């Protein structure tokens, strides 16, 4: 068809849901990292005889 | 010498404990080297062999991506145990030497 230009197909609902899910997943992974680090910090005293 | 035969077992046990302590500390130090295998010795068999070293690979527990099989918890417990047994061997050897001494003092 002549006289019409096609735009993008970026769905905003999908983008918003993806951002929410990404933020929540990032926070969960940061919490896991903190837990593991604290556990190793507590565990690295056994070596004291 | 007869004096060596009495103190041979404890001296060999003490030396083997020191060697295994060095091996465990090497395992701890190289924890971050990718591709490093955790090595250890079987204390009883080597003690038989010396009284009458070969390094054995540790069986990995968790598969890492960089090929490092060193586990923190297992070797930390083994390190503490080896330290305790080294102290016990020192205590036993010192007691034997002190007894041999008080036999002579007079």
């Amino acid at each position: 068809m002549s006289g019409v230009l096609e735009g993008s197909n970026v769905k905003p609902v999908e983008a918003m849901t993806d951002m929410i899910a990404n933020a929540r997943r990032f926070e969960m992974q940061m919490k896991v990292i903190t837990s593991v680090d604290e556990n190793e910090g507590r565990a690295n005293q056994l070596l004291s005889m | 010498d007869r004096l060596d035969a009495a103190l041979r077992f404890q001296q060999e046990a003490l030396n083997l404990r020191a060697q295994r302590q060095e091996i465990l500390a090497a395992n701890i130090a190289n924890a971050d080297t990718p591709g490093y295998q955790a090595r250890d010795i079987d204390f009883a068999s080597e003690l038989k062999k010396v009284m009458v070293v070969d390094l054995l690979y540790r069986v990995p527990d968790q598969p890492s991506l960089d090929g490092n099989t060193v586990d923190m918890d297992r070797e930390r417990t083994q390190f503490a145990d080896n330290s305790l047994k080294y102290q016990m061997g020192l205590t036993v050897l010192g007691s034997q030497l002190k007894g041999m001494m008080n036999v002579l003092q007079g």
